[PDB]
């Protein structure tokens, strides 16, 4: 069956899907992913389809084929090897017109992997639907990457210090480039919030967990620190300013420095540390 | 006459021709007013159907004053009418409308009895009745000026819930915390209608091992008036519950719990004195095991055992005889705190003489 | 047969069972043994306590078990 | 400065048509000075009291500006004259807190008292400023 | 006093010779106060012999030196050695006769409290350990009810705090807590008496934390984490609370049955309703295990029946349909009771007589004496209605005529 609907609706993928080429396109991807769901349980089937798939996404995009062929990635290449999210999100940086630099300026929009950009790069269908696609998979990488945060130990230390720095890369695109094509009065403004609010609260956790046991993990949490304070420690304050009734004045997503306040705090304690130093400020 | 009347009501108030079937019971239903004869025959099929839509929504808006005043058996039908006959949602209102006219509640438990068919087949048959009881006590009832059907409802509708009971225990506690209606009235729900109260005996015990370890002042101490009230004029069977809530929910139970238990097992063998009686050895068995008091707490102990021992002639052997032995016992050696333990008896116990050969058993304790 | 009933004594101490016993024929047969009355004992039959109605069948019983022989004052 | 600046708190938090605007303006024009000499002599004090300021304060600056903007933005043009007054008197106040005061990241390990809750009072009043203003005009 | 010679003849030379506990009580009190090696100390922490002497018989030598240091204070890593040392022939070797376990120790506890968690890892360890990998299981069977005697002859403390201690932290207290197969055998049973909804509640956060941990693991970490979420221990506990059943000693194998009523009690219906299917199966399995109480259970259905007032739906229907398709049926043992759910339930729910009558049909209405009691009933009770009340004449009807099969022969209605 992937045979059938592989070979049908790439067929249509290349030369098909004109204007007249949106239904069977929506049903293309809801097929092909509603069969993947056990389509390969197994190594061979599975890395085959996400081969396929990203073999697919090297290929031009679409209004439609924006939202679902891209769930359809995220559920394969993130069960694949579920750390792909920060893989994923990697490629999710390129010149989709957003404060790049300069203020204006195109810093990331969807084109990290540059044929990934292919898909979710082209036009303001890339932008609009790429900063939801980041901002989704930014909140699974979350509750998941800040799942880890019980599991004491050191092969979650490892897991966190990795993933976390993977996190963290990837909020370093999508705030130093462009949100909502640096805007997108709703979806990027949202993004930017929630996703900020919620990367203070895990890097909470693990400034935390220094506070319970804190014998010698400076070194690892020190990249992790540094990190975290040169990508995205100072760029939210750039943000706070290239993002900022009548209009409806809710931007409830400014009080999320309340949880930049959150990060000092913990940092604060700096118990034989002095991660400000190690860190900027 | 009307037995002809209600008689063949009954029979087409089923199966009747439902096309002019509901416009003649909309017909009796405009001649429902003059009599209370078609009240309960109409309410059968105006049970089982209705004769029309807001004409059975209209003819419920006879029920709500359909009955202010109505005798006792017209009660239990006419209540079932004006609740059950058609329960809208909107119809929760129309349960505070009876929560106001008919409900002063009062052969008399059969009353009780048709008044808890209706209430109670409503209680657990259409879920909006939960909410209409609680709107009758909480909404203006629950705090203002209470019903003694307040509190008989709240044992049908306020603690007698499958599954809403937890915001019936939050509204049953919320004016029961506030003074709203409080415990002075408990004392004559569970003295007038008691199996009216006691069918939900298990109710009642809810009452008393929840609301009865509370912090609350007279939360607290009108719950204590429930064991109080509940344990004394109920009925000899769950009377081993009392007695033995507070006997063994005071053995283990608390500072707050262990002064409720003496000061429970000390309302009984003071207020009580012939039913300290049947569960005498519960409280022996409470006797024992004795790791929390102070000259004051297992001198409580001692207090109600000596309370009840040296009261009765044929009936104080072997607890007497239980009596002497366990003070020789702990307070004839040792244990850690176990003389501490014995000599607060044995004082305690003479306290007991102090009221006779109980100086010999003097003897037997300087012995 | 002399089930090895090892309680609060501190030895394994032995009986002579009755399939249809006394519902403490053991607890007589180590009251007068033991010493500690007849009344004042308890005996943790297989992980239950003796039911002192019915004899030692109905514990599913044995030879040479152990009884879990203890026993407190309630006077006392 | 602790019992002052606390029952300063407390009044401000207790005073909430055009007669109605006169009087939030007058009582919180009272009020605004209280807390401007207030905040100028905790220039004055040192760290047992700093920690006073940074709490009371963080309590005032949100007691108003949740508690009060619903006069200030309600009077904004046509009482208006002293939009600008009571904004100014906050300023003031707002640059010692954060432009000042919050330097206990410089308190420190005992600054936890108003660090993260200070911050967010003060993102918080000057967005609902620039919204107590644009939803005016 | 006298008890020197444990040094170098009663734990050393010509020792283990019984009595001697009166040789203790010179001054059985050498190992919550505790500690005279020559110096109220902690339990095995201490001075040169009451200390040194704990390889072999520090605190108790015999079992009646056991009890007898108990009757002397004199209890931590002496128990515990010793119960590494003797397991089931030394420590606990019957319940009584090697059972210095199920006596000596409960005596033990008897006379701090965080010791018994030990003590569960002391029962724990080969106990148990060893049935992952007169009666060896038998042995098992005594000293687990006998520890169970002992927990609750304890709680006749709250350890459970220290259980909630042991409940959740760090995955230390977080997912090993409740792990014990008998550890939740400890839980139930002590819970069983009374003041145990707590320990309830906390067996219900299990199961929630159960089916959190594998909804989430399935992604969330495999190649980080490894498995066994909470241990894993959903079908875990499940397997063990058969174990209990199956060794037959009833300590808390009939106590194991109010963890259904707190299964489907608050039943909705991945996390918030995998616990309702939890408690259904946990009741099915015990309903086909404890086979003498299963008329006291199947008659706890019934409850479930009574307030099925729009309330019981898959609750009453998969468990009356698993119980009575395993039972013969309460055989009119049921049937004393059970005749008008008919419009009592569908009176609520019109998914309640289909489903009350197509579970009770195939024990009362093959049953035949309350078969015409039962289906009497609906065409009676489908008379005159709403439509929620000719639904369920319409249900019934096509109940019964569908369940007495037809044909002569002896027919639905030609026999």
């Amino acid at each position: 069956q992937i045979r059938q609907f592989q070979r049908s609706l790439v067929n249509q993928l290349s030369s098909a899907e004109d204007d007249f080429n949106s239904k069977e396109t929506q049903l293309l991807i809801t097929i092909l992913s509603t069969l993947s769901k056990l389509l390969d349980p197994g190594s061979q089937q599975f890395l085959q389809f996400l081969t396929w798939t990203v073999k697919i996404c090297k290929e031009n995009a679409l209004e439609d084929l924006s939202c679902c062929k891209g769930l359809l990635t995220l559920l394969f290449s993130l069960h694949v090897l579920y750390k792909s999210p920060v893989s994923l999100l990697r490629e999710l940086a390129q010149d989709i017109h957003a404060c790049l630099g300069d203020i204006d300026q195109d810093v990331e929009i969807e084109s990290r992997s540059h044929f990934a950009i292919v898909n979710v790069k082209t036009a303001a269908p890339t932008v609009c639907l790429l900063v939801l696609g980041q901002a989704d998979k930014v909140l699974e990488e979350v509750d998941w990457l800040i799942k880890r945060l019980t599991i004491q130990t050191q092969a979650l230390e490892k897991g966190v210090i990795l993933q976390l720095g993977t996190l963290l890369t990837v909020f370093h695109e999508l705030v130093q480039t462009a949100l909502p094509a640096g805007s997108c009065v709703d979806s990027l403004l949202r993004s930017l919030s929630k996703t900020y609010a919620i990367l203070t609260s895990l890097i909470k956790h693990y400034i935390q967990a220094c506070r319970s046991t804190s014998n010698t993990v400076p070194g690892r949490l020190e990249k992790l620190v540094k990190l975290s304070g040169s990508h995205l420690t100072p760029q939210c304050y750039s943000f706070i300013t290239y993002v900022q009734r009548d209009t409806k004045p809710i931007p409830n997503l400014i009080f999320a420095i309340e949880q930049y306040e959150k990060f000092l705090i913990h940092l604060s304690k700096k118990s034989k540390v002095n991660l400000m130093q190690y860190m900027k400020l | 006459p009307v037995p002809i009347q209600h008689d063949i009501i009954t029979s087409l108030p089923e199966i009747l021709e439902d096309s002019q079937q509901n416009e003649v019971a909309r017909e009796l239903s405009c001649l429902l007013k003059q009599g209370r004869r078609l009240t309960v025959p109409i309410l059968d099929a105006l049970s089982r159907l209705d004769l029309d839509a807001e004409l059975l929504a209209k003819v419920r808006q006879s029920a709500m004053t359909i009955v202010p005043s109505v005798k006792l058996e017209d009660l239990p039908v006419v209540i079932k009418f004006i609740l059950h006959n058609v329960k809208a949602a909107d119809a929760v209102e129309v349960i505070s409308d009876l929560r106001k006219s008919l409900d002063l509640s009062s052969t008399s438990q059969n009353c009780v009895k048709l008044l808890f068919d209706v209430i109670k087949l409503a209680v657990r048959f259409q879920k909006d009745v939960s909410e209409a009881w609680i709107k009758a006590i909480e909404n203006s009832t629950s705090v203002s000026d209470h019903k003694v059907l307040d509190l008989i409802v709240l044992l049908l509708i306020h603690s007698t819930n499958s599954k809403n009971r937890k915001q019936t225990e939050k509204v049953l506690r919320s004016k029961i915390r506030l003074g709203c209606m409080p415990e002075q009235l408990m004392q004559n729900a569970f003295q007038n209608h008691s199996m009216v109260i006691k069918d939900f005996f298990p109710s009642i015990l809810s009452l008393a091992q929840t609301f009865l370890h509370s912090a609350h002042p007279a939360v607290v101490s009108f719950g204590s008036c429930m064991y109080k009230q509940a344990f004394a004029v109920f009925d000899s069977y769950c009377q081993q519950e009392v007695v033995c809530a507070l006997v063994t929910h005071v053995c283990s139970g608390n500072e707050t719990e262990l002064d409720i238990s003496l000061d429970v097992l000390t309302d009984l063998v003071i207020l009580h004195p012939s039913l300290l009686l049947r569960y005498a050895t519960f409280v022996k068995t409470i006797l024992d095991s004795m790791q929390k008091l102070n000259p004051c707490q297992i001198r409580k102990l001692f207090y109600i055992l000596s309370t009840l021992a040296f009261s009765q002639r044929q009936e104080g052997s072997y607890i007497q005889d239980d009596m002497h032995m366990v003070i020789r016992k702990w307070l004839s050696s040792s244990v850690p705190n176990h003389k501490q333990m014995g000599i607060i008896g044995a004082v305690t116990m003479m306290g007991s003489v102090a009221l006779i050969e109980c100086d010999g058993q003097l003897s037997t304790l300087l012995d | 047969m002399q089930i090895f009933v090892k309680t609060l004594t501190g030895k394994t101490i032995t009986l002579e069972v009755e399939p249809s016993d006394t519902i403490e024929n053991v607890k007589a047969k180590i009251q007068d043994k033991e010493g500690i009355p007849p009344d004042q004992q308890r005996l943790i039959f297989a992980g239950k306590q003796l039911e002192d109605g019915r004899t030692l069948s109905d514990y599913n019983i044995q030879k040479e078990s152990t009884l879990h022989l203890v026993l407190r004052l309630r006077g006392g | 400065f602790r019992v002052m600046m606390a029952q300063l708190e407390s009044s401000v938090k207790s005073i909430p048509g055009e007669v109605q605007l006169e009087k939030l303006l007058k009582w919180n024009i009272a009020v605004r000075n209280f807390h401007i000499l207030i905040n100028l002599v905790k220039v004055f004090d040192s760290r047992p009291v700093l920690s006073i300021c940074l709490k009371y304060g963080r309590l005032f600056v949100e007691a108003f500006l949740k508690l009060a903007m619903p006069l200030l933005d309600h009077s904004f043009k046509k009482h208006r004259d002293d939009v600008q007054s009571l904004l100014k008197t906050l300023q003031l106040s707002t640059r010692q807190l954060h432009h000042m005061c919050g330097h206990s990241k410089i308190q420190d390990l005992g600054l936890t008292n108003h660090v993260p809750l200070l911050k967010k009072s003060l993102e918080q009043f000057v967005y609902r400023v620039k919204a107590m203003l644009a939803f005016n005009h | 006093e006298l008890a020197t010679l444990f040094v170098e003849v009663i734990k050393r030379g010509s020792l283990s010779n019984g009595k001697s506990l009166e040789l203790f009580s010179t001054v059985t009190a050498l190992s919550k106060e505790s500690l005279a090696y020559g110096k109220e100390l902690n339990g095995e922490e201490k001075k040169q012999l009451i200390n040194t002497l704990c390889s072999s018989k520090w605190d108790p030598q015999c079992v009646i030196h056991l009890a007898n240091m108990f009757r002397d204070i004199p209890s931590g890593e002496e128990l515990q050695f010793v119960v590494e040392k003797v397991l089931r022939m030394f420590s606990k070797l019957d319940l009584q006769e090697i059972p210095p376990l199920v006596y000596q120790l409960l005596l033990l506890s008897a006379k701090s409290k965080k010791t018994v968690l030990e003590g569960i890892i002391s029962f724990f360890n080969q106990l148990d350990k060893r049935q992952k990998e007169t009666v060896p299981l038998d042995q098992l069977r005594h000293v687990e009810g006998t520890v169970i005697l002992h927990i609750v002859s304890a709680i006749n403390q709250d350890i459970g705090e220290e259980l909630i201690k042991h409940l959740k932290t760090e995955q230390q207290k977080d997912p090993g807590k409740a792990l014990c197969p008998f550890s939740v055998s400890l839980l139930l049973s002590t819970a069983v008496k009374h003041r145990l909804q707590e320990q309830i509640f906390d067996f219900l956060k299990t199961s929630i934390t159960r089916s959190c941990k594998d909804l989430q693991i399935l992604q969330a970490s495999k190649f980080l984490q490894d498995l066994c979420p909470q241990q894993y221990d959903v079908t875990a506990v499940i397997l063990e609370v058969v174990k209990n059943s199956a060794f037959g000693w009833d300590h808390v194998t009939q106590g194991l049955v109010d963890l259904g009523f707190s299964l489907m009690e608050s039943y909705e219906p991945m996390p918030a309703q995998q616990a309702c299917k939890l408690g259904a199966s946990i009741l099915l399995e015990t309903f086909k295990v404890h086979e003498p109480i299963r008329s006291d259970i199947l008659e706890q259905v019934l409850n479930r029946v009574l307030t099925k007032a729009a309330s019981p739906v898959s609750h009453f229907i998969d468990l009356l349909s698993n119980i009575v398709v395993s039972a013969p049926l309460v055989l009119q043992n049921s049937s004393s009771r059970v005749t008008e759910t008919f419009d009592n339930l569908s009176f609520l729910p019109i998914d309640t007589v289909q489903g009350l009558l197509r579970a009770v049909q195939p024990l009362l209405k093959v049953s035949m004496s309350v078969r015409d009691s039962l289906i009497l009933v609906l065409q009676k009770a489908i008379f005159s209605r709403q439509l929620d009340a000719r639904k369920a004449a319409v249900a019934g009807f096509l109940l019964l005529l569908r369940n007495f099969k037809i044909l002569t022969q002896v027919q639905a209605d030609v026999h």
